[PDB]
RNA sequence: UUAGCUAGUAGGUGGGGUAACGGCUCACCUAGGCGACGAUCCCUAGCUGGUCUGAGAGGAUGACCAGCCACACUGGAACU
RNA sequence: GGCGUAAAGCGCACGCAGGCGGUUUGUUAAGUCAGAUGUGAAAUCCCCGGGCUCAACCUGGGAACUGCAUCUGAUACUGGCAAGCUUGAGUCUCGUAGAGGGGGGUAGAAUUCCAGGUGUAGCGGUGAAAUGCGUAGAGAUCUGGAGGAAUACCGGUGGCGAAGGCGGCCCCCUGGACGAAGACUGACGCUCAGGUGCGAAAGCGUGGGGAGCAAACAGGAUUAGAUACCCUGGUAGUCCACGCCGUAAACGAUGUCGACUUGGAGGUUGUGCCCUUGAGGCGUGGCUUCCGGAGCUAACGCGUUAAGUCGACCGCCUGGGGA
């Protein structure tokens, strides 16, 4: 009615007719962020890269502290809000999937 | 069942005095003019299956109590079919 | 209902020699006396009385050795829903011997010591145990 | 477990 | 997870028939017969004295021995 | 051998065939029992022997073949006939209690809708918000009317009914249950495979009906997505008539009937007697819950309403999955 179906199962491996392969996918909707620290969250974004180390504090959670630098990025115009709401929901899925604990 | 005159009255037509209320002949009566007095209450309610289970059970009560008196004496037993209208 | 009398006569008998009722009562018979006579001269009971003559009640004295059960246990062998009945050489034993087999037969309600010298075989009643 | 049962029907062996 | 089956079918008369009784057969007359104590239909199988197992009751089976029935390439028929 | 929870008591009831049946006497000798005759081929097996050097094996006689038929007997029990008896089961009268069923009226709150009045910026909803509604005046309040469905308190392991179930009041028709005092029929009884009827709700057919609640669905949050949860609405259905469908964790997870076996806390419903010397004292039946002895049970627990000891009959189960 207003959803998608994964009917192809998890991956069937073809050539491309000039060189390569092709790995298809399930259809996913899964988040693991088991693996590493909240520091790496910062790494996995392209832009916010270029503007750590210009906030006020050497630590900083980037939503509730004062004198955030990237922030300030977000609020001239040159980082688009969508991305920086969605960033602290990454931040605040990881306050509701750590509940009860995994470990590998 | 009935009120007081109806019943005193049919143990005075069938029974050999006042006192000759508790033989068979009697009790078939009993059932007999009963069910002749649901004949016209069921058909107006039809929807009644609790009553129609007291009315089952005289209809069974009634075909065990003839069942006696055609093993022991026939002759007793001729008369009240026709005198009470049975056999249909 | 009451349809096997003979197996109400046991259920008041072992009922009342374990929970040390001194004296039971019940509603009496023909077979009821012959076969209380014989256990009284069996030595598992002591006296029997015949009360009433519209409403005949037998009445039984229990059986006791220190407060311990004389007849400790009484088995219904045949039934209204199945009859047994054995020859004269087929007579079961109770206990190897020790027990003793209630069998009616046309001389009357006797044992199975009883029936060697009759030589009759017939309806067993009860095993006395 | 009544015998007059068993008149109607006997025991089934497998 | 087979409930109705059956018209020579059930019975009777008379004729015919075989070594013997009989729907065994024929004409006529009757509408009964069978069946929930398993008729009928389907599948499987020779049976029994026995063998084997089992404390016994039972259980499984029917080779060699013996008894009986059926069969002799398939089907049908009669003679002697 | 089992069926309260391991697999299993049909959802319940009526009832034919069938099985079974109180007590007393007479009769029959059917069943059964005793004895005898005939028969149950031989071989096999069993008992004592003999023979092959021994054993296997062969073989003498006996036993066995628990079978069937007939005859003579015995009459306690079962069966049949005959006459009974009353404690089983029934009948009458006087009564009492009950949401037993069906039918027809009727009441007042509450919900929603509509009409009018006063009255103003939010109402509504949630963890927080939004959808939605409202300046055409919502919401709130008051008056009045319409329609629909259900009956607060009473009300409680309380009552009734075979069970599912059944709840405002009143009338009418009607069913069973129980108690008291006697009279009366005389086993008229118990049980049940097929058969018969009842049987929660959902759903189906035809025609009505429409508040509230509410599958599907609409919309908004939630979320990774929300299909569900939450919220604002809302059709079928829920209501009635007429049928059909006959399945439920239809459960007390215990089929019915009868007989007995120490008892308590109570509840409900009667009845008998008693300085009525209080709605009390003393008994005594019907129904019902919680404890608990003996006993039983795998344990849990049951335990005078048994799952204790027994009888009568019926259903059902045979490793799990497939199913
Ligand atoms: N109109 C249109 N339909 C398209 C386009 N691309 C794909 N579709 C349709 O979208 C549907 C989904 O395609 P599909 O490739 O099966 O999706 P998927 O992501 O592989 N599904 P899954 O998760 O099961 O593997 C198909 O019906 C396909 O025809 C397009 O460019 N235009
Ligand atoms: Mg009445
Ligand atoms: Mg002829
Ligand atoms: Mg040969
Ligand atoms: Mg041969
Ligand atoms: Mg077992
Ligand atoms: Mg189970
Ligand atoms: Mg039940
Ligand atoms: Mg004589
Ligand atoms: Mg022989
Ligand atoms: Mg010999
Ligand atoms: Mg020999
Ligand atoms: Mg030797
Ligand atoms: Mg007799
Ligand atoms: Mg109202
Ligand atoms: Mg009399
Ligand atoms: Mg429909
Ligand atoms: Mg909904
Ligand atoms: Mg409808
Ligand atoms: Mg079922
Ligand atoms: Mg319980
Ligand atoms: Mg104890
Ligand atoms: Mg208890
Ligand atoms: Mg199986
Ligand atoms: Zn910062």
């Amino acid at each position: 009615s207003g959803l998608g179906q994964h009917t192809t199962t998890a991956a069937r491996l073809y050539h491309f007719p000039h060189g390569g392969d092709v790995i298809d996918s399930p259809g996913v909707r899964e988040f693991g962020l088991w693996h590493l620290e909240p520091e790496q969250i910062t790494q996995g974004f392209v832009e916010f890269h270029d503007y750590l180390g210009l906030c006020k504090y050497r630590d900083c959670k980037h939503d509730t502290d004062p004198g955030c630098a990237i922030r300030e990025a977000v609020e001239e115009g040159k980082i688009a809000e969508t991305r920086f709401e969605n960033y602290h929901r990454i931040l605040e899925s990881m306050a509701q999937v750590k509940t009860r604990k995994n470990f590998s | 069942s009935l009120s007081t005159e109806a019943t005193a009255k049919i143990v005075s037509e069938f029974g050999r005095d006042a006192n000759d209320t508790g033989s068979t002949e009697v009790q078939v009566a009993l059932l007999t003019a009963q069910i002749n007095h649901l004949q016209g209450h069921f058909a107006e309610h039809k929807k009644d299956h609790h009553s129609r289970r007291g009315l089952l059970r005289m209809v069974s009560q009634r075909r065990k109590l003839l069942d006696y008196l055609k093993r022991k004496d026939v002759a007793r037993y001729t008369q009240l079919i026709e005198r009470l209208g049975l056999r249909r | 209902s009451m349809q096997d009398p003979i197996a109400d006569m046991l259920t008041r008998i072992r009922n009342g020699q374990a929970a040390n009722k001194a004296a039971v009562t019940m509603p009496s018979s023909k077979l009821k006396v012959a076969i209380a006579n014989v256990l009284k001269e069996e030595g598992f009971i002591e006296d029997f009385k015949v009360e009433g003559d519209t409403k005949p009640e037998l009445e039984l004295t229990l059986k006791y050795f220190q407060g311990k059960a004389v007849v400790e246990s009484i088995q219904r062998v045949s039934r209204p829903g199945l009859r047994i009945y054995k020859r004269k050489d087929e007579l079961p034993k109770v206990m190897a011997g020790l027990g003793i087999a209630v069998v009616s037969t046309s001389k009357g309600v006797m044992t199975d010591r009883a029936a060697r010298q009759a030589g009759l075989g017939g309806e067993i009643i009860c095993y006395v145990a | 477990a009544t015998v007059n049962q068993l008149v109607r029907k006997p025991r089934a062996r497998k």
